[PDB]
């Protein structure tokens, strides 16, 4: 039923849709407010209080679902969070090259998140996009030379690493789940 | 050695898996090979008269003290390697239909067998009832990409008529750009008359 | 035949039908539903039922039953009149069959 | 795995083996129609009789000797360049031989040679799949020297960096 | 100086539906990695479909009550769908590995001395499917294959062949996990964590086929075999990513 290349790992859009999936920041353009003198929100899978709540100009929390929906119409104006700011980004890439054992202290959701607000939110921006999209790829690189470093060590017994995205998750998901399968299938013949 | 005629077979089980691997979009399957089943069939028909010649020559007992064990062993291998190749195959085409049931009819009969026609059959049945009943609000044969984007431009390929939906009537006048949900028009980007995005 | 129906018929159309067309059997079973097809389907719902066809779960059973039935043959991905035509005689025949099985005579 | 495809040209592949006991009868191993077989018989059978023609038999009915797949010659070839090493050329489905050998007989040695083998092979697997073309030659030749497990997890791989590739690069 | 925590946290002190959708995704994400079938949890899957019934009923009557505000009904119809696509992928990817694992839940089902049923693992709907997918199988296999062979080979549960006839889910399949420690807040009462050097806690598992022992510190992501991990997960302190 399942598909092939829906087996054993994630899709990309399903990543996607799991981030899609939290909370964010938000500055809102339209006034949903009650005042002393309108359907309601009312959903079921997000606390619908801060969306009943809805004040235009000021910092609300919603799902990033609704945060894309309402940047469509533009009715509601995603806010980056801390980190995709370029003084934070270059704090991650100093700390990506002082130490080279260990991945930085990144979100989970940090290369999905900026692709969805790079392709969603073109001025939203406090700083320019330009650098920002640039220490994104130079973080992607370092970290793609981190896990290069890192898959020499492909042990029969466990791998461990820190503070490795979602998405290179899916990455390299499938080649390190089979190499040390066999390489575990190996040693278990091997045993007596 | 007898069983390398069920290794032939097991070669285009591989190229129908390989077939498969490379075309994402069902694709014919190809047909089904009647002639080496029927030599695998005539092979174990010899191997049936072969166990019962030994089982009678072990009644008469000569030069069968130790040597019978032997060619049963042998006679037992052959049987099981012709079956495993077999089932290979076999499971190999149920699983390949299996997929096309869920993914297209779901949401040619040349090359399938009637036995493989009536399995696919009864198993559109079974997964048509599978949505009835329970797990009726959610359609299990529906798509397996999430809706990410709520509403989609679609372009009509081919002329379908005058269809409904849900509140409204839609038409399929050829080339035509529709701004409507995913949700409304997802089974019949399915079928292949609307495609786009 | 079919069960006997107490009211007369009445000629409802495909509008008022638009909640109980697709949500039936076009998403619990994967058939479209075109136009002329819909008509002939709201003038043998009208004919069988009469009044109560806002409120009757007959409907509902007989256009599951319209779709199974159209997932046994499998004639066409989409729903003809014509088709309805022939699968409403096949159900008359299919339900004398039914109905001498209940009663054996 | 019973339904394993690749697991089922990996049994028909045929090894050297040696007959311990003279069996009349079975002249059909070797093509002939009718001989019995002599003492001491150097032939080669398929993987699914002689996996347990060694084990059922005190002195078993047939010897598995040391194949050309697993001996010094290719012990030392893997031991000095793992990478531009042609497996293709020596088995289709040399790692699933290796695994049933090392199964059958428990050779450590053989375990650590694999072992080392497919981590360096792994490393320059990886190096192919990772790259995204915007074919070499310098890739295209290693997949010329692969095996059928090896290809089907570069296949994976590969497919699974090109569909985050374009998933990343475009909507 | 005075530690006053203690008396202001006292001070400041004078089953929903989100975390049910966290759970159902907690359970949807520990099924897509796993091997093993997953066990159903029938009363979240349960009061979801009743959610989700109370829901339909819902818009559908705010459809028949339609100033405009349309953007909480395209709420309402968005919250639908990607509800319905998230229980389809999960029954979807669990109806998979009931296929892969036909001959094992029935010899389970078979073996009464095993504590572990489908009535425990499996869905009413689920248990349904298996069943006429393994007669299915089984009737397509008699008169395809299994008719033409004699009286020791037609068995499809067999265990005594050379190469084993029933599939077997790889136990020590290497799986992405990342620890969660306890479900709740509250830390000290679980027996299996213990504190270690530089501040940070750890689970320690012992993996028996090298028989070493392991320390999975919290907060970090890690390659294991499930059958180390079964029991960690099956008491839900990890997430298997």
């Amino acid at each position: 039923s399942l598909p092939a290349h829906l087996q054993q790992t994630f899709s990309p859009e399903e990543i996607q849709f799991i981030v899609e999936n939290e909370p964010i920041k938000i500055f809102p353009r339209i006034t949903t407010r009650q005042k002393i003198r309108h359907t309601r929100w009312q959903l079921i899978t997000t606390d619908d209080k801060a969306l009943n709540n809805m004040v235009a100009m000021r910092s609300t929390e919603v799902v990033l679902w609704i945060a894309l929906l309402l940047k469509q119409q533009s009715k509601c104006s995603i806010v980056a969070p801390q980190w995709l700011t370029t003084k934070e980004l270059d704090r991650k890439i100093q700390y990506e090259k002082t130490h080279p054992d260990r991945f930085s202290e990144l979100p989970w959701n940090w290369l999905v998140l900026a692709r969805i607000l790079f392709n969603k939110a073109k001025d939203d921006f406090h700083d320019p996009i330009h650098e920002l999209r640039g220490k994104i790829q130079d973080l992607r690189e370092i970290r793609q030379i981190k896990v290069l470093k890192g898959l020499k060590y492909l042990n029969e017994s466990h791998l461990q690493l820190d503070n490795l995205s979602l998405l290179e998750i899916n990455e390299l998901r499938p080649f390190i789940t089979e190499i040390m399968d066999k390489l575990r299938e190996i040693h278990t013949a091997s045993l007596t | 050695m007898y069983g390398d005629l069920g290794n032939k077979l097991v070669l285009e089980a591989k190229r129908t898996k390989q077939l498969y691997a490379r075309s994402n979009q069902d694709v014919n399957l190809p047909m089904y090979h009647e002639d080496i089943i029927r030599n695998i069939l005539k092979e174990v028909s010899n191997l049936r008269k072969n166990t019962e010649y030994l089982k009678e020559q072990q009644q008469l007992g000569m030069l069968d003290d130790k040597v019978a064990k032997c060619q049963y062993f042998v006679t037992l291998l052959c049987m099981e390697r012709n079956k495993r190749c077999l089932l290979a195959y076999q499971r190999l085409r149920t699983d390949i239909l299996d997929s096309m049931a869920w993914n297209n009819n779901g949401l040619d009969t040349n090359n399938l067998s009637h036995q493989e026609q009536e399995y696919l059959k009864e198993y559109c049945d079974l997964i048509t009832d599978l949505k009835s009943g329970d797990l009726v609000d959610i359609d299990l044969s529906g798509s397996l990409v999430p809706p990410s984007d709520v509403f989609i431009d679609v372009r009509v390929l081919k002329d379908a008529g005058e269809i409904q939906t849900e509140y409204g009537v839609f038409n399929l006048i050829k080339d035509s750009q529709f701004f409507v949900r995913q949700s409304d028009v997802e089974r019949l980007i399915q079928q292949g008359y609307l495609q786009k995005i | 035949m079919f069960g006997s129906g107490n009211v007369l018929p009445v000629k409802i159309q495909p509008p008022l039908l638009r909640p109980l067309a697709y949500r039936v059997l076009s998403r619990k079973y994967g058939l479209s539903i075109k136009s002329d097809g819909l008509s002939a389907l709201a003038e043998f719902v009208g004919t069988n039922i009469g009044a109560n066809w806002r409120q009757g779960p007959a409907t509902i059973k007989f256009l599951e039953q319209f779709a199974a039935v159209w997932k046994q043959q499998e004639r066409g991905l989409f729903i003809d009149q014509s088709g309805v035509k022939e699968v409403i005689q096949e159900m008359k025949e299919r339900e004398k069959v039914e109905w001498s099985h209940e009663h054996p005579i | 795995g019973y339904y394993d495809i690749d697991d089922v040209l990996a049994d028909g592949t045929e090894f050297p083996c040696k007959f311990q006991y003279d069996i009349p009868g079975l002249g059909y191993l070797e093509n002939n129609p009718g001989r019995p077989i002599t003492k001491n018989t150097k032939l080669s059978l398929p993987l699914w009789l002689a996996r347990i023609l060694a084990i059922v038999g005190p002195v078993p009915f047939v010897e598995l000797l040391p194949p050309d797949m697993f001996s010094t010659k290719v012990m030392n070839a893997i031991k000095t360049d793992p990478v531009a090493l042609d497996l293709h050329s020596i088995n289709s489905h040399f790692f699933s031989l290796a695994i049933k050998w090392i199964m059958l007989f428990s050779e450590k040695e053989l375990a650590n040679v694999v072992s080392e083998l497919l981590l360096q092979r792994a490393q320059e697997l990886n190096h192919h799949a990772s790259s995204l073309s915007i074919t070499n030659i310098a890739t295209s030749t290693f997949l010329l020297k692969l095996e059928e497990m090896e290809k089907e997890i570069y296949k994976k791989s590969h497919e699974s960096y090109k569909d985050t590739k374009r998933w990343m690069f475009k909507k | 100086d005075i530690n006053i925590d203690d008396i202001l946290a006292e001070l400041d002190k004078e089953v929903s539906p989100q975390q049910d959708f966290s759970d159902l995704m907690k359970s949807w994400k520990n099924e897509r990695c796993s091997p093993e079938l997953l066990p159903y949890p029938h009363q979240l899957m349960k009061r979801l479909l009743n959610r989700i019934s109370m829901q339909s009923q819902l818009i559908e009557n705010i459809s028949m009550g339609f100033n405009e505000s349309k953007l909480p009904l395209l709420c309402m119809e968005t919250e639908l769908e990607r509800l319905k696509f998230v229980i389809r992928s999960y029954i979807r990817c669990r109806l998979s590995k009931i296929d892969k694992f036909s001959l094992y839940l029935r010899q389970l089902n078979e073996d009464e001395n095993s504590l572990i049923s489908l009535t425990d693992l499996l869905s009413k709907d689920e248990i349904k499917y298996h069943d006429t997918h393994s007669l299915i199988w089984l009737k397509l296999v008699n008169d395809s294959i299994l008719k033409y062979m004699p009286e020791e080979l037609q068995a499809i549960n067999d265990t005594e062949g050379s190469v084993n006839m029933i599939d077997e889910p790889d136990w020590n399949k290497f799986v992405f996990i990342h620890v969660n420690g306890p479900p709740d807040g509250k830390w000290n009462e679980d027996p299996l964590l213990q504190e270690n050097e530089f501040g940070k806690p750890c689970y320690t598992v012992t993996i028996p086929d090298l028989k070493e022992e392991v320390e999975l510190t919290i907060g970090s992501i890690y390659v294991m075999r499930y059958e180390v991990i079964r029991d960690l997960l099956r008491d839900d302190k990890v997430a298997l990513i």
